[PDB]
């Protein structure tokens, strides 16, 4: 129960860390600091910089989704 | 200039001013000058800690065949019983060396530093190269300090190539307790009979 | 000016300098323009001479015990094949004054005190005649072409002093050197096949040439 | 040793003699002190 | 024009280049800058194309890596020798094999982990191998552990002679282009002097060793009393009692006379009662024929001796109605391009590794190797996983090829030239097919399903419903069985035991072969594996082909091989590359491959693994379950996944519980792929940014800036892990199911 | 053995492929068939006695499809007559 405990904290600190992340960096970043006039749900910046996948809050919405399924799971 | 393959050049960071110099270096490891005064320094305490070892090796197991003293083999030599336990023997010896070693780690550092006496400020080694530190703690007969440099060269030279030759004289006697197991004496003698047969083909 | 198995690659680098050049080399191995570490024109007529050297001295030894034992010179324990004479111990183990084991570390510590000295002269020529050595270096200095030293000790008869006389010989010694070579090899597949030594071979055949050949004999 | 002892000094090298040292001390502190659970000092 | 081609010293054995890494790449020369420099440093370490743009040097490169491959090889064979020889029971196994298991590592008992060197059997633990080295010495003839101990340091001895011949072909004497470019002489030497001459000392070995030592071994003679190889090549009469076809001393060969050699040179077929794995003395009229077949076809083409074929003039006389031009500049292609060869050598060699898996679970070459069914499994399923990922990358660097070495203007109507041009047409009735496949094979497991849930077993595709019996195949399998009597005349028996010729062989009270039934279930599986093999085919032809350009990015090559997209534009670019067609074709491999060797478990575990009792009754594994429940999903997911996998999980505590643990372990490499392949590159940027700032405020920032992985990289990594973790669950489960049943 | 049938076909299979490739009716070094088979002279370098054109390629070559074929006359014969 303690162990799996971890698991729950270890779930629930990791959703809240892809969510916190989304809603925060929801405005920009130091990658790219215009993701608000992008809107929320926008694909990608391009392959130049890096790469830009997934950078928008809509997707570590969607990666924290994995999370809960994996937390509640 | 003597050297091991008189074909070969001789390289350029062995350029004969060390004692027992003979170009050997074909992997190059005395490439980096700060590097090769290390391995000089390697080299000295390595060819006088064999030549010490030689010398409780080979000598004392002749005496022991001759019957001269019934000391018993330096393979079984540290299993034996004294007043001091082995374990506890070790460390007054690592002690004792980390003030013998350890004082002899900054000379190659810092050459000229250790060389006064801090007990007794008066007490000095007449000695000006590092490995060779002199004095009469060293060399209480004078030998080592001459005026002249190529019999001081020589006399250097004579103390390397003496120190390698038991460098394979005791790895030789490692190697003949593995796989004979039988102490290097009584291989000597064994292949003093007949040398044609009694090698390390003998099996 | 006989010239036989030639092509016009290998007259382009065999022009006729060479001992031996008869112009046979179907393969093109002693070409110049691809000369690496040991197929180049440098060291292959040089392995020629070391290798018919050592076969002049292969076929002639590989026979001697055996002939000399039919017309009773030596005895009949030493009278033996090349093969079982401690070379294969399988077919046959001969008791020397060592084991093989002991004498080949003392044929490779002899040879090693040989060959070395052979390498180097062919790599830089003269440059083994400055150390000391025995205080005999100064006869093995060697001449500009390895192959042919010619110095106090592999010319102390002095054969060969002319240059004319010298050049023609030469063709009689790797012609020799190729007839060693393949007697060499005629003398290891005659050992596995018949079993038994080249001069009972030569004896076999000399009676009954039809019945002792090699499809007769396996 | 200008260029040896570089390599010797890169970050994959250093890793494998780190690790390997790490790892060979840990091995042999599991083998004179195995079935560690509770530290007693 | 044939000839040697080298150069002397072309680059000076330094360690100075060691210390500089990136020293291929003149991007990578620079020094780090980003955490991704040393992503790209592994990445372009081996990529010598992007080194340098002279063909010469890439050729030196590639000899002398295939010079260090070989050592690596050799060093590897050498370690298995030397575990025969130090580490294993392999005298206790040669003494009776049919209760000791082939055994090969001990390890250390150190934290535990001596539970894992288990009873074997013959009075040894350690670890129990799957690798079939044991029925291959066998098969050589090795009796003692000095012979292994002896092979190990011969393999150490060659493995110093491929690093110094890779140092000289490198730093002392390399080749130059042109001698590469003698493909027909490298064609000649390699099918004669490799191939040939290769068979034929393999075929010396298995008359004069392997072929004595092994009638002794079905004798049941005692191996330490067996007389030693060199023996029966000395005498010759201890070789002539065995065979007396020996008595007459290859008077025989040089005369015609080979049918008096029929005492050791047969054409019987089947496998041997006592072992269970094929005669050698058909293993030698094989390598024999091999031999004097394969030396034959290395005299066909034209070095500079005059005789011969300038494959060229082959090539550029190959030119059809229906194409043209074609055939021509593929010589150019071939000679030319790394790439081009490195595909076609791929493809070759990925399928003859699958040839290889299916004719040694069908025709076991070794002796006791059928009997030992994890040898079996394991053999099948290594080639396999082998046998995919060559035939990925034979489409891999087919891409590459088009990509970096396509020259567009030398290939004018030509047969690729008119493939590029129709690759539409290609691309999308392979992918009709591959959609056709998918319904007619998977759709008809999801009918299957459907109605045993529903109720319906009248209404599936069974054996006992609508049947879907594999006539074509039902019939190869009696033309293969009722061959010998007619139209293989000179055969003692047949092929194999899995035709159909009876034959029930019974090794040590185990199945090693019988008549292998092929019904209803073996159709839907067999299209299971067509479409899986066709869908494989469909991403992987489709990155060849659209390597160059598409309807989408017409300017694909100037792009590369890795790189990630174009953009988020044309509605989105996302793995438009070559590269992600190869990354999406391992995943189809992992698919098709692990659907195949699902079929090869369950197929053989129930149809022809198992036990023989009195009165000749077999007991497969799971007994005759494969006919009825492999037609469902529900079947592989309860009766193969959930039934068969009740050895690798309740294991622990026992010596297959690191099968278990890597069992574990391997799903947890495969759900940290779906970290990998499910996320994206800005992401994991920004939450490194993030920590960047945590490692500022604290004044640990690195001045190698760290980076999140590339998209190319990230796709990578998450493939490498997924394969990694599948592959390594597969592996756990069979070597812990077909050892423990086994 | 000499009278024998495998002695009698292994010289007429290799003495008629020698006398097609020294007069020009088997493929040589010097001499090349084409797609159509008809025969092209080439210079393959190599250098003999013979005023045709047959050096010690085409000896090795034709003593081997005197060989090739004449293994298989002989074998093809045992085991039908
Ligand atoms: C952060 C997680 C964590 C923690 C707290 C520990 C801590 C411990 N483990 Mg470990 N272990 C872990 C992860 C962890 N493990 C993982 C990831 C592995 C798999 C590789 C193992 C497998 C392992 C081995 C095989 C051994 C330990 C042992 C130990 C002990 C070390 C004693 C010593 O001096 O060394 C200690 C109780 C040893 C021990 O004493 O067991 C109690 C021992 O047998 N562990
Ligand atoms: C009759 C001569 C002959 C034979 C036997 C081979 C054999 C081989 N070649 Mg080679 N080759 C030759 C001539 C020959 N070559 C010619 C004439 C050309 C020039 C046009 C090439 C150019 C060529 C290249 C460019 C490469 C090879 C490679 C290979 C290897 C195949 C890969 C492998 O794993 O095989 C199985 C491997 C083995 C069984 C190991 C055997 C190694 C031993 C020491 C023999 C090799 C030395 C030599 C070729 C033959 C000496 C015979 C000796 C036993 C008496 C193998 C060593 C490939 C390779 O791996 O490069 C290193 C490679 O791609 N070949
Ligand atoms: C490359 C492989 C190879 C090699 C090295 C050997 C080696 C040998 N064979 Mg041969 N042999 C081979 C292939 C091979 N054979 C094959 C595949 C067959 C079937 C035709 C045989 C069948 C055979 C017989 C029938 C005999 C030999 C014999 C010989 C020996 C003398 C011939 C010689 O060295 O030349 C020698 C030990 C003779 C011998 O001494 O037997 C040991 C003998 O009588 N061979
Ligand atoms: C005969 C074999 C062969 C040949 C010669 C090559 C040669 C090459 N490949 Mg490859 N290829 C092949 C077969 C082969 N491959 C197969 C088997 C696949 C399917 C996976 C492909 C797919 C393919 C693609 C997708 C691409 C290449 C590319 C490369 C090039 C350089 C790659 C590099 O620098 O290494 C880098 C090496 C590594 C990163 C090492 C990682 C090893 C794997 C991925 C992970 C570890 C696996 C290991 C077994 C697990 C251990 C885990 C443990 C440590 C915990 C080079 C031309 C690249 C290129 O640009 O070509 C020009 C590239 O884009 N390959
Ligand atoms: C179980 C998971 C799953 C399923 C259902 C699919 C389904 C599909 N994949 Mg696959 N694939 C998967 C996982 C999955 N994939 C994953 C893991 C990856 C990522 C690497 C891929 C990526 C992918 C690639 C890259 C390719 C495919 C393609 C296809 C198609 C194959 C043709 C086929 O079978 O048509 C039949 C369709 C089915 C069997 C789906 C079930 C439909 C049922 C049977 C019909 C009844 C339902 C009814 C109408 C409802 C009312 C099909 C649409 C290929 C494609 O599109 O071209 C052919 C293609 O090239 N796959
Ligand atoms: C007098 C001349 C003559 C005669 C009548 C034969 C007759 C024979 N030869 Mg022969 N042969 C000859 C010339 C001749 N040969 C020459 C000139 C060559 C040299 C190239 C050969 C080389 C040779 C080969 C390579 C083979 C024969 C075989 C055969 C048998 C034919 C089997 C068959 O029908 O396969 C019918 C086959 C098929 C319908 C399909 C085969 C498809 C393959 C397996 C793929 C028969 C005993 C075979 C045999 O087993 O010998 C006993 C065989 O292996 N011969
Ligand atoms: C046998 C394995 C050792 C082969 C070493 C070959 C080689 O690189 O040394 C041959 C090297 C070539 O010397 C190179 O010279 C360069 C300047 O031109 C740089 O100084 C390189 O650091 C140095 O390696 O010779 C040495 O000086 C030996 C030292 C490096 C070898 C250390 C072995 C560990
Ligand atoms: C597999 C066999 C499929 C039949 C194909 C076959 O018989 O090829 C016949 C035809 C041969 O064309 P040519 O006569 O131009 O071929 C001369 C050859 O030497 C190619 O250079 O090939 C094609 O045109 C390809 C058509 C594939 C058609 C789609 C098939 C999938
Ligand atoms: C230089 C070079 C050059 C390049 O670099 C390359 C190379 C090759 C690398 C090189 C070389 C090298 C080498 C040869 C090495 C080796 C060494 C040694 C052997 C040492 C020993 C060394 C040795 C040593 C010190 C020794 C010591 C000893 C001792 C202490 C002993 C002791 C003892 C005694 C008395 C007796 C008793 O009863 C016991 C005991 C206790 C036991
Ligand atoms: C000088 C002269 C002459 C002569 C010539 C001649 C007579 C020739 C000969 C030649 C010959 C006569 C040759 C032959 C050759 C042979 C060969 C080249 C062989 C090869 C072989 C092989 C290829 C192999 C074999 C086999 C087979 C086939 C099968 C299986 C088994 C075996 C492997 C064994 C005359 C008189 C005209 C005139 C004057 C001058
Ligand atoms: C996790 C993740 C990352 C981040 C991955 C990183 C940063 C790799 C981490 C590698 C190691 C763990 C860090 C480097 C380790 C050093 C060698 C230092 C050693 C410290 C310990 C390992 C000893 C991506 O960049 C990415 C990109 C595209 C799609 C998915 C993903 C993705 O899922
Ligand atoms: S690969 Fe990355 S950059 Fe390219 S379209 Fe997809 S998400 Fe955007």
């Amino acid at each position: 129960d303690f162990l799996v405990h971890h698991a729950i904290a270890l779930g629930l600190h990791t959703t809240t860390l892809i969510l916190v992340k989304g809603a925060l960096d929801a405005r920009g970043s130091k990658l790219m600091p215009d993701k608000k006039e992008f809107g929320y749900s926008f694909p990608c910046d391009g392959p130049g910089r890096g790469g830009t996948c997934d950078i928008s809050a809509w997707d570590a919405f969607y990666l924290a989704v994995f999370w809960m399924l994996n937390t509640i799971g | 200039r003597p050297l091991w393959f008189p074909g070969s050049q001789p390289p350029e960071w062995l350029d004969g001013s060390l004692p027992g110099d003979f170009g050997f270096d074909p992997l190059g490891l005395g490439s980096d000058p700060e590097l090769l005064k290390w391995f000089v320094q390697a080299e000295l305490v390595h060819c006088r800690w064999a030549m010490l070892g030689a010398a409780g090796i080979f000598i004392p197991e002749a005496l022991t065949k001759a019957g001269i003293l019934n000391t018993p083999s330096w393979t079984v030599a540290g299993d034996q019983q004294y007043f001091t336990d082995a374990t506890t023997l070790f460390v007054i010896e690592i002690i004792l060396f980390a003030w013998a070693e350890g004082r002899r780690w900054a000379d190659i550092i810092n050459p000229g530093c250790v060389n006064v006496d801090p007990v007794f400020p008066n007490n000095k080694l007449t000695g000006t190269d590092v490995g060779y530190p002199g004095g009469l703690w060293f060399d209480p007969l004078g030998w080592g300090q001459t005026g002249d440099a190529a019999k001081l060269k020589d006399l250097r030279t004579r103390e390397i190539k003496n120190g390698r030759l038991a460098m394979l004289a005791v790895l030789g006697a490692v190697v003949q307790a593995n796989y004979t197991h039988t102490g290097p004496i009584d291989n000597l003698l064994a292949h003093l009979a007949d040398p044609g047969h009694n090698t390390i083909f003998a099996l | 000016r006989s010239l036989i198995f030639a092509s016009k690659q290998s007259l382009s680098y065999l022009d006729g300098t060479l001992p031996g050049d008869y112009g046979f080399d179907p393969l093109g191995l002693m070409d110049p323009e691809g000369a690496g570490g040991f197929i180049d024109p440098q060291w292959l007529p040089y392995a020629e001479i070391i290798n018919g050297r050592f076969a002049m001295l292969g076929a002639a030894g590989a026979i001697a015990p055996e002939v000399l034992g039919r017309i009773g010179l030596i005895p009949q324990e030493t009278a033996i094949p090349w093969f079982q004479s401690g070379v294969i111990p399988p077919v046959g183990n001969y008791s020397y004054w060592a084991d093989p084991y002991t004498l080949f570390v003392l044929e490779m510590a002899l040879m090693g005190f040989a060959e070395h000295r052979r390498a180097q002269d062919y790599y830089k020529p003269g440059s083994m005649g400055k150390q000391y050595f025995l205080g005999l270096e100064k006869f093995l200095g060697g001449s500009g072409n390895p192959a042919y030293p010619g110095g106090p000790i592999f010319n102390f008869l002095g054969f060969g002093k002319n240059e004319k006389e010298l050049q023609e010989l030469k063709v009689k010694e790797v012609k020799n050197g190729r007839l060693a070579m393949m007697a060499v090899l005629g003398y290891f597949t005659q050992a596995i096949f018949t079993g038994v030594g080249p001069f009972q071979n030569l004896l076999d055949h000399l009676a009954d040439p039809v019945h002792n050949n090699v499809l007769t004999n396996l | 040793m200008q260029d040896v002892k570089t390599y010797l000094s890169t970050a994959p090298v250093l890793a494998t003699l780190w690790f390997g040292f790490l790892a060979g001390l840990l091995i042999e502190i599991n083998r004179f002190f195995p079935d560690a659970l509770v530290l007693p000092l | 024009e044939v000839k040697i081609m080298v150069e002397k010293d072309p680059v000076k054995t330094s360690f100075e280049k060691w210390a500089k890494p990136g020293h291929f790449s003149r991007t990578l020369a620079k020094g780090p800058n980003t955490t991704t420099w040393i992503w790209n440093l592994h990445a372009d370490a081996h990529d010598f194309d992007s080194h340098t743009n002279d063909l010469e040097e890439i050729s030196r490169k590639v000899f002398s890596a295939h010079f260090g491959q070989l050592a690596v090889i050799f060093i590897w064979l050498s370690g298995m020798y030397f575990h025969g020889a130090r580490f294993s029971n392999y005298e206790a196994w040669l003494s009776d094999p049919t209760h000791i298991k082939p055994s090969a590592q001990v390890v250390w008992p150190i934290v535990g982990q001596k539970i894992l060197n288990g009873d074997v059997g013959g009075g040894f633990q350690g670890i129990q191998i799957t690798s079939g080295f044991f029925q291959l010495w066998r098969a050589s003839g090795i009796t003692s552990e000095l012979q292994l101990y002896t092979t190990a340091i011969g393999g150490l001895i060659f493995a110093a002679l491929m690093l110094f011949a890779g140092w000289f072909h490198y730093h002392k004497a390399a080749p130059k282009l042109a001698w590469f470019q003698n493909v027909e002489s490298m064609l000649n030497h390699h099918l004669a002097g490799l191939l040939g001459l290769g068979s034929l000392a393999w075929a010396g070995h298995q008359v004069h060793v392997s072929l004595p030592i092994n009638r002794l071994l079905d004798a049941g003679v005692d191996p330490k009393e067996i007389p030693l190889p060199h023996e029966f090549i000395l005498n010759r009469d201890l070789l002539a009692q065995l065979y007396p076809s020996f008595s007459k001393g290859l008077t025989p060969f040089f005369t015609l006379n080979w049918s008096e050699y029929s005492d050791f040179l047969t054409f019987r077929g089947g496998l041997n009662p006592v072992t269970g794995g094929l005669w050698l003395t058909d293993t030698a009229h094989h390598h024999l024929a091999i031999a004097v077949l394969f030396l034959v076809a290395g005299h066909m083409y034209r070095t500079n001796f005059g005789i011969g074929h300038s494959m060229k003039e082959i090539l550029e006389a190959h030119k059809g109605p229906f194409t043209g031009e074609g055939h021509k500049g593929l010589y150019e292609i071939l000679t030319t391009s790394w790439h081009a060869q490195l595909a076609i050598n791929l493809a070759m060699l990925g399928s003859l590794t699958i040839i290889v898996a299916h004719h040694m679970y069908a025709m076991p070459p070794y002796p006791y190797l059928a009997t030992d069914y994890a040898t079996q499994l394991s053999l099948f399923t290594h080639h396999m996983w082998i046998g995919g990922f060559l035939v990925v990358g034979a489409a891999a660097h087919a891409a590459i090829f088009m990509v970096r070495d396509y020259d567009p203007t030398t290939q004018y109507n030509n047969l690729l030239d008119r493939v590029l041009r129709h690759r539409d047409a290609i691309i999308s009735h392979l992918n009709w097919v591959c959609i056709f496949l998918g319904f007619h094979s998977f759709g008809l497991y999801i009918h299957n399903d459907t109605m045993s849930a529903l109720g319906r077993p009248q209404d599936m595709f069974s054996d006992t419903a609508i049947q879907l019996q594999p006539v074509f195949a039902q019939w190869i399998q009696n033309t293969h069985a009722l061959a010998p009597s007619l139209t293989a005349p000179n055969a003692t028996a047949s092929t194999s035991l899995t035709w159909g010729g009876g034959d029930l062989v019974a090794v040590g009270g185990k199945v090693a072969l019988l008549p292998i039934p092929l019904g209803t279930a073996d159709f839907l599986v067999h299209h299971i594996h067509a479409f899986t093999i066709h869908v494989t085919v469909l991403i992987l032809l489709k990155g060849v082909l659209f390597a160059r350009s598409s309807r989408l990015i017409p300017d694909k090559a100037n792009l590369g091989f890795r790189f990630p997209c174009d953009g988020p534009g044309r509605g989105g670019t996302c793995q438009v590359s070559a590269w992600d067609h190869v990354f999406l074709g391992l995943f189809w491999m992992y698919n098709a491959i692990s659907v195949v060797i699902f079929h090869f478990s369950w197929k053989m575990q129930s149809d022809v693994w198992g036990s023989i009792s009195d009165q000749g009754v077999v007991t497969h594994i799971t007994g005759g379950n494969f006919a009825q429940s492999s037609i469902t999903i529900n079947g592989w997911l309860r009766d193969f996944l959930w039934a068969q996998a009740s050895q690798v999980i309740q294991s622990y505590g026992s010596s297959l519980s690191a099968y278990g643990l890597l069992f574990l372990g391997a799903h947890f490499v495969w759900a940290f792929s779906l970290m990998f392949l499910f996320s994206g590159r800005g992401y994991w940027q920004e939450l490194i940014e993030s920590i960047v700032w945590a490692h500022n405020k604290l004044k640990v920032a690195p001045a190698i800036q760290p980076r999140a992985l590339s998209i190319v990289q990230g796709r990578a990594v998450g493939v490498a892990h997924y394969l990694l973790g599948g592959i390594a669950t597969t592996w756990a489960f069979f070597l812990a199911r077909i050892i423990s049943v086994g | 053995y000499i009278g024998s049938s495998t002695n009698l076909i292994m010289v007429a299979s290799t003495t008629l492929m020698l006398f097609a490739g020294r007069f020009g009716l088997a493929p040589s070094a010097n001499r090349k068939s084409t797609a159509g088979l008809k025969l092209v002279d080439r210079d393959s370098g190599l250098q003999t006695g013979d005023p045709a054109g047959f050096t010690a390629t085409d000896t090795l070559a034709c003593g081997a499809m005197g060989h090739v074929i004449g293994v298989g006359i002989v074998l093809g014969l045992k085991a039908t007559a």
